[PDB]
């Protein structure tokens, strides 16, 4: 359970920020 | 006036080894009324229970007190919420709740 | 030209409970102490790519004297049967790139595969051993390499020779 | 409000309870924020942050390491 | 709790509470005359 | 009929089910979108989520005029009889039925053998009536009411007879989706009236309660028209929908309940945008 | 072609697929004032760190302590005959096979 969390922080990270989180939502739009 | 400071000593007469000011602050309003107020909590215990509605007895002691306070939202400790709905007749302050 | 034509081409079609319970479970290798390759020694094996000595042709680097300056120590550069074969399907206009391979200082390592695909081939190397360091400028396999632990990447960066995943580089160009 | 030019821009206090060090009219000290980026649960467009206040970091206030002079 | 208050002495507390739903419109004449003038216009433009 | 029944009611719940996804599809694309257009903020929980209009069961509404059966609950009051005597005279061809000691699934079962469109239940408190139910038969909607303020044509003397013609029908307050289906179902109920028509019945919506008015005009002259009331008064406030029909608590699904211990629950009102 | 007549689609289009499914999920789940120590050194709110923390020469001790232990897991250490062979002491597995594959 743990090792799963972990991997979905390093996504967390890999868009943590504002712009990054913008850019996905146009684009899944 | 607003804006200056002031400082907070509990004893001026005597000596004592620790730091005496007590705390310290700045003035920020001046009125002729406090508008501070405190929480109350009534409590009941329940001794029917019909599924959702149950029977509460204690919070009142009338059927005046239970009538100005119909509608008001009342929880239980372990978080569930309910409301009062009508006054009992054969304990003066009982009522019914869902 | 249809060389040029021919080359995209290519690249665009490139992309019971009795029973005895068995499972292929390889070792982790006893070279690595989690992930700083001890074994790997200051004599260097460098399996160079063939886009590798191209481009070293462009920059105008010498192979072995460019890989010493980086590095301060010997270093052997190795050739494969499937790097050596692409250099020679390329024809003519390459010739002097397939002079420079055929360099009596440089290992010449056989290689018995199916195919010709030299990505495949140096990949299998790294898996097998954890002896080498890959020299390449292509953006793909280095993505490949990166997934396995212990193996260092030799690259071009501005008109220099570049480590990636190496402790003792010392005399490694900064930024 | 800057002193220098005049002009009146929106800033950060760096966490909820600084706010009671600072008082209206007070002087405080303002440095950029944001080159990076903006994290989240961060307002994009605001572009500076509160240092100091009456010439005393915040963090030295929060921390009781120093008292703030009036 | 009840036992230690005097008896019925919370009708001059005036304490604040909350209430849990709205209340129920009360009629008036008014609201009837209002109610009207929306019947009497859709009546007029023959909007059914 | 036990086995071609259950072929149709699965059929019918299939392509419910159906409509009810593709819709909170738009939902969900909608609000997304709004969200980024504002550029104001991006709620966390908005981030979590993103990494046949005319009701099926009213295909016969304008072919062939409804057929409505009235009854109550058991053992009724004295006034409880009156009020359902007044209802069959407010929907045209509607009939009223005494409930002896019938049970519910039987009274569904003979109405849907005899073709009835639609069953209207009340319930009454004190001879005051409290609760109505409106059921559309063919595994149509439930919908649960409860009355407020009932004024009864026998409280009122010397009125005299209604014109009982066809009357014209007004929907006022229905805005959102909700309201949209909550007025289909009060207006079904009715036939297809004559243009010259002077009977005119009445659905306003106030903070979710729902006035039902009755009035005949009256043309004296041009521009000028006088109103008399007519027909009870009351107060309908919805709390439940259900799928199936009141024969089928136990099994059928809630399309929409009202929700009142939600911490937000007293300032929100749902049949208005 | 018809799919094979075990499968329940052979008897099952998707109105009933839809249904089953459904069903199935529901049944599953069920005199002088000296100052004191604390105003000499104002030390505040200051976080509290391990006593380890301390010396930087005996914590970077204990990570290389910990670092062969984590490493027990991965590696086998090697070891003498210090005593005469006597078995493996934990059991023979026969169908594991970590050899390398070379080709
Ligand atoms: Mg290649
Ligand atoms: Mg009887
Ligand atoms: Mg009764
Ligand atoms: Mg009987
Ligand atoms: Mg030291
Ligand atoms: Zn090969």
């Amino acid at each position: 359970k743990e090792h799963f969390r972990a991997k979905q922080k390093e996504e967390e990270e890999k868009l943590k920020r504002q712009k990054d989180l913008r850019k996905k939502l146009f684009r899944i739009q | 006036p607003q804006g200056t400071g002031f400082l907070a000593i509990q004893s001026v007469s005597g000596i004592m080894p620790d730091f005496r000011i007590a705390a310290t602050g700045v003035v920020l309003d001046l009125d002729k009324s406090i508008k501070i107020v405190k929480k109350l909590k009534l409590t009941g215990f329940p001794y029917k229970i019909f599924k959702n509605t149950s029977f509460i007895k204690g919070m009142f002691n009338s059927a005046l007190e239970v009538a100005k306070f119909e509608g008001a939202v009342i929880r239980t400790v372990s978080g569930i919420r309910g409301q009062i709905k009508k006054a009992l007749r054969a304990p003066e302050g009982a009522f019914r709740a869902s | 030209g249809k060389q040029k034509k021919t080359r995209k081409y290519a690249t665009m079609k490139r992309m019971d409970p009795s029973a005895l319970k068995e499972r292929e479970v390889p070792q982790h290798p006893s070279c690595l102490f989690f992930q700083y390759n001890t074994q790997l020694g200051p004599p260097y094996h460098i399996l160079v790519d063939t886009n590798f000595i191209n481009f070293s042709i462009k920059a105008k680097l010498d192979l072995v004297q460019s890989m010493m300056d980086c590095l301060y120590a010997k270093c052997i550069p190795c050739i494969t049967d499937c790097v050596m074969a692409e250099i020679e399907k390329l024809g003519q206009k390459y010739r002097v790139a397939l002079r420079i391979a055929k360099d009596p200082r440089f290992e010449r390592l056989p290689c018995t595969h199916k195919g010709t695909y030299a990505d495949d081939c140096l990949v299998q190397r790294v898996t097998q051993h954890k002896c080498y360091i890959v020299a390449t400028v292509d953006r793909d396999l280095k993505r490949r390499i990166r997934k396995i632990p212990g193996v260092p990447i030799m690259y071009i960066s501005n008109h220099r020779y570049n480590i990636e995943r190496m402790p003792d580089d010392y005399g490694a160009p900064r930024f | 409000q800057l002193i220098k030019n005049g002009k009146k821009i929106t800033a950060f206090v760096p966490n909820d309870g600084c706010l009671n060090f600072i008082e209206e009219n007070d002087e405080v000290l303002v440095a950029g924020f944001g080159r990076k980026g903006h994290a989240v649960g961060d307002i994009p467009g605001v572009r500076f942050k509160v240092v100091k206040v009456a010439n005393v970091s915040l963090l030295a206030l929060y921390k009781g390491k120093k008292e703030r002079p009036r | 709790t009840a036992q230690k208050r005097p008896e019925n002495s919370l009708l001059e507390e005036t304490l604040h509470f909350d209430h849990a739903v709205r209340m129920a419109p009360v009629i008036t004449e008014e609201t009837t005359l209002q109610l009207e003038d929306i019947i009497k216009q859709r009546i007029r433009d023959q909007a059914w | 009929m036990l086995r071609r029944e259950a072929r149709l009611r699965r059929e019918y719940l299939y392509r419910k089910a159906r409509e009810e996804a593709q819709r909170s599809a738009q939902e969900r694309k909608e609000r997304l979108r709004r969200a980024l257009e504002e550029n104001r903020l991006i709620p966390t929980e908005l981030r979590r989520e993103a990494l046949s209009h005319v009701d099926d069961e009213y295909r016969w509404a304008g072919v062939e005029d409804p057929k409505v059966m009235i009854t109550t609950s058991r053992d009724p009051s004295s006034r409880l009889k009156m009020f359902a005597k007044e209802l069959k005279l407010v929907f045209p061809g509607a009939q009223r039925m005494n409930r002896g000691r019938h049970e519910v699934g039987a009274l569904v079962r003979a109405c849907k053998a005899n073709g009835v469109t639609d069953l209207l239940v009340v319930h009454e408190h004190r001879g005051t009536p409290v609760g109505l139910i409106v059921s559309h038969l063919p595994f149509g909607p439930t919908a649960y009411f409860t009355l407020c303020n009932v004024v009864m044509r026998h409280d009122i003397p010397d009125l005299g007879t209604m014109s009982e013609a066809k009357p014209h029908l007004i929907t006022h307050g229905f805005s959102s989706r909700l309201g949209k289906r909550v007025s289909d179902i009060l207006r079904y109920l009715f036939p297809v009236p004559k243009d010259d028509s002077h009977r005119v019945i009445t659905f306003a919506n106030q903070d979710d309660y729902i006035s039902f008015r009755h009035h005949v005009y009256k043309k004296t002259d041009h521009r000028n028209v006088e109103l008399t009331e007519v027909g009870p008064r009351f107060e309908l406030k919805l709390y439940m929908i259900r799928l199936g029909t009141l024969e089928q608590e136990a099994t059928a699904d809630v399309e929409w309940r009202w929700h009142p211990y939600t911490n937000t629950a007293r300032k929100r009102v749902f049949l208005s945008t | 072609l018809p799919p094979s007549p075990g499968d329940t689609s052979y008897y099952q289009d998707q109105v009933d697929d839809f249904h089953e499914a459904r069903s199935r999920a529901a049944l599953a789940k069920g005199a002088k004032r000296a100052i004191t120590y604390q105003i000499a050194k104002n030390r505040g709110l200051t976080p509290r760190r391990k006593k380890i923390d301390r010396n930087p020469r005996v914590k970077h001790r204990e990570k290389f302590r910990r670092a062969k232990i984590r490493r027990r897991g991965q590696v086998r250490e090697v070891r003498k005959e210090e005593q005469r062979y006597s078995g493996e002491l934990s059991g023979i597995r026969a169908g594991v096979k970590k050899s390398i594959k070379l080709k």
